[PDB]
């Protein structure tokens, strides 16, 4: 966790943790609220904060489908996940501006 | 605008003589040209088989003639 | 994805829902998968009167009677005389 | 015709002088030990009777005979008369009763790996693969020989075979449904065909049917496995099977099936399509 | 200009037909020569062996002597 | 009329295409084998001679 | 897998055995003096370990195999053998050591050319320089060895190799190489292609290229050797080449950048780039000032 382990990308199981945002993992993994980086290559990673689920299979790591095409990522695909800690005087939102728009036309 | 029309309808009818008539000599060419390497490998077919038969005829005779002299 | 325009008969359904569902015990506000005309359904019971007091929990046996209303903003084109739309001006 | 049936009656007379032969071995050589040279013209009288046989279109006959002679002859000495032998027994069995024929091919084999000789043992191979398609049913067995003959034409760089090979394999197994061997053997080919200016034309075909294999299993990396094809060959967009996959790709975002169904009867209305394509649209665009 | 036009695609239309033909006859040619220089392959190799194999024995012999 | 004749003109340009691009893989196959078929004719060439000149050589 | 560890295995107890057999060997030509037997013997075993080696899949004790016995074939007066053990022991390391198969293999090149083959000593000089090229990065070797491989196919009349090997050669000097090579054997390949039975309509293209190295080197010989050819090679006056070229040349006369851009532009519209062009078009661009 702390070093980061190879995992196999998977589906998320439920809409509501699809709309949630969060990684899904299995809870013999990782905790809900863990923010870990995903490690598709030496120059891609990806922040993402954790919320685990007993339909999650261990060793795998569920995203949505917004997640997916962000990250380019591959259900079945191997990644890598290790544990990141915010600096939190430093990395806490203020201010965010965010685009938004009707997601189905 | 008839003026590009004409010209552009010129251009087609030359290229695509020209191009055909290409196509037309180069497998014309081709073709006569298959035949004799047909024929040339037909004639290395006869000698190579030849070569066979008498070689082995000749080492099993040999090979006799060897075990009688022994 | 498996959406369409064509027509389904209330009536019709209704009779599979008896022959389906009978002698099986129905629920306001259950959910259920109906297979109809090789067409899979989602159903949500609304309301349940008993053979006219009204029930909170009822079977559903042959004789029972069956009204259908299509989902709010539904575009199910319901026909038949089990049933009981949208008005042209805006609320 | 008639009479060379009589002839052929004489001649399993010809193989009961050589049963006569047999009768030596059994008793006569012992004054006779020198006749080695007997047993050769009795493999010698055996192989004829064979080919009179042969003629005579009594394959079981035939074969039989040569399997004899083979056997007889394979005296630990003499082995590529042997194989060859058994090799003929197996293309006379080949027609009527193969399966016989798959056993003396695979001695053959042993024989000529034992020897080294791996371009012979990998179309024996290749052989008996596509007499097990053409009359059996089992695609695994000519899947494995498949493997073994690509295997032994690549050690010597025999490259166009193996790649041939390869496509059959990838082909079957696309038709057995493991996209993921098919995947890679289809990128492999593609890749290393357009490398050299004679084949450079093929790559569109081959990617394809890979970008085709790759889209069956996941909707949302086909989009980017099309754009990796895309900016690795930037001569693939053009080709039309390019467009019509990014107009599928799309259409499936929208719950259309019109779109699709036009788009591959326009396409179609170009030119006829196979069984492997066709099928493999009709399973995959089902959902 | 029109007439010619109609000229040209009766000749281009010919044309193609009879490229057609001689391609089918060209494909035709060469899978027969590729099938005959198979059986020559085989044909080559064996007596390659068999001599390579006679000479070896030969030798033998000779040293036997 | 023309156009119906582009569209023959079409279909029978492209298959002429398909065809001759397996045309040239075959021709490209029968290259890639001759040279080896060249290189073990000249090994027996070479053998032959080599051992039936010792085998005179020796018999004098 | 069983029959790769076996493979091995008895492998390992061949190549003992052989060992002990070429000591024994060694003992016996004093104490029994059997001739050279033993020698050929122990060479048979030596090639039956390593081609069963190579067939366990494993490569570089396979060549070893074969460059040992070749060794102690030779040691016996015995040459086109151990050459042809020398060629596939080279192939053999093609995919295990590069710098030993390169040794291997010029060995069986000089031993073939003293023998007087010509044709398979340039076969195995284009084969090196194949290897030398592809993995290893370096020209001018290369270019070394497509030359002698020229040079010995034309010292028989192999007018088609030596005409593919010089023209590749010209390309790779072209590339990096000064350019008046390039144009000497770009324009003689060209012009000895006037009467060519079926590549009657091919030299134009090699003229072509001839007048991009010209003008890669000035505007005046650009033109000056457009002219020449133009009177040599009337069908040159028709290409569809000549007018790019000439638009190209009266464009950059000028100085105005966007004719040539969108010149060349329309051209690759037309008709694909090759990517050898676009380079030396670049290149030209370059220098508009």
């Amino acid at each position: 966790n702390m070093a980061g382990r190879s995992m196999q990308a998977a589906r998320c199981p439920t809409d509501e943790l699809s709309l949630s945002n969060c990684a899904v993992v299995s809870e013999k993994d990782y905790q809900s609220g863990q923010h870990v980086i995903v490690r598709t290559s030496p120059n891609h990673k990806y922040i993402f904060t954790l919320r685990t689920h007993p339909s999650v299979v261990p060793g795998s790591v569920a995203f949505s489908l917004p997640q997916r095409k962000w990250a380019g990522l591959s259900i079945g695909q191997e990644i890598e996940v290790a544990l990141y800690s915010f600096d939190k005087a430093k990395q806490c939102i203020g201010t965010m501006t965010i685009e938004i728009d009707f997601l189905q036309k | 605008r008839a003026d590009q029309l004409a010209d552009e309808s010129l251009e087609s009818t030359r290229r695509m003589l020209q191009l055909v008539e290409e196509s037309k000599d180069a497998g014309i060419r081709t073709l006569v040209m298959l035949d004799e390497q047909g024929e040339q490998l037909e004639r290395i077919e006869e000698g190579m088989d030849q070569i066979n038969k008498d070689m082995k005829e000749a080492e099993k005779n040999l090979t006799d003639l060897g075990k009688f002299a022994g | 994805k498996n959406i369409d325009s064509n027509p389904y008969d209330t009536d019709k359904m209704a009779a599979e829902f008896i022959q389906q569902f009978n002698n099986q015990a129905f629920s306001v506000g259950q959910q259920l998968v109906f297979s109809f005309n090789d067409k899979l359904f989602g159903l949500l019971v609304k309301d349940i009167e008993a053979m006219r007091q009204k029930i909170e929990v009822g079977l559903v046996v042959g004789n029972s009677q069956v009204a259908f209303e299509k989902a709010e903003n539904s575009s199910l084109n319901l026909i038949g005389k089990a049933k009981t739309r949208q008005s042209i001006i805006n609320p | 015709g008639m009479d060379t049936s009589g002839k052929q009656a004489e001649a399993m007379a010809l193989l009961a002088e050589a049963e006569r032969k047999v009768k030596n071995s059994q008793s006569f050589f012992s004054g006779l030990f020198g006749g080695s040279s007997k047993i050769e013209e009795a493999c010698e009288i055996y192989a004829r009777a064979a080919n009179m046989f042969k003629m005579a279109k009594n394959w079981s006959a035939a074969g039989n005979a040569f399997c004899q002679a083979a056997q007889l002859h394979l005296q630990l000495q003499s082995k590529h008369d042997a194989a060859t032998c058994f090799v003929d027994a197996g293309n006379a069995f080949k027609k009527a009763d193969p399966q016989e024929a798959i056993n003396c091919l695979m001695r053959a084999i042993e024989i000529y790996t034992d020897m080294g000789r791996f371009t012979i043992a990998a179309k024996h191979h290749i052989s008996i693969a596509e007499i097990y398609e053409t009359e059996l049913v089992d695609v695994e067995k000519a899947i494995a020989h498949y493997e073994q003959s690509a295997d032994y034409y690549k050690g010597e760089e025999s490259n166009s075979s193996a790649n041939k090979c390869l496509l059959k394999v990838a082909g079957y197994a696309a038709q057995l449904e493991q996209y993921q061997k098919a995947i890679d053997i289809y990128e492999q080919v593609g890749t290393s065909a357009m490398d050299s200016p004679l084949l450079k034309y093929s790559a569109k075909d081959y990617f394809f049917k890979a970008a085709l294999c790759h889209f069956c299993i996941d909707m949302l990396n086909a989009k980017l496995a099309v754009q990796k094809y895309e900016e690795l060959f930037p001569a693939f967009s053009d080709s039309r099977e390019c467009k019509l996959m990014k107009k599928l790709l799309e259409a499936h975002e929208e719950q259309n099936v019109d779109s699709y169904t036009e788009s591959v009867k326009e396409y179609d209305s170009i030119s006829r399509l196979d069984q492997w394509l066709t099928t493999m649209l009709l399973r995959i665009k089902k959902t | 200009e029109i007439e010619t036009r109609h000229s040209e695609i009766i000749k281009l239309e010919n044309s193609i037909r009879e490229l057609h033909d001689m391609f089918m006859d060209m494909a035709m040619l060469v899978e027969s020569q590729g099938e005959m220089i198979d059986r020559i392959e085989y044909n080559v190799e064996h007596a390659v062996d068999y001599v390579e194999r006679a000479v070896s024995d030969t030798k033998k012999a000779v040293k036997y002597q």
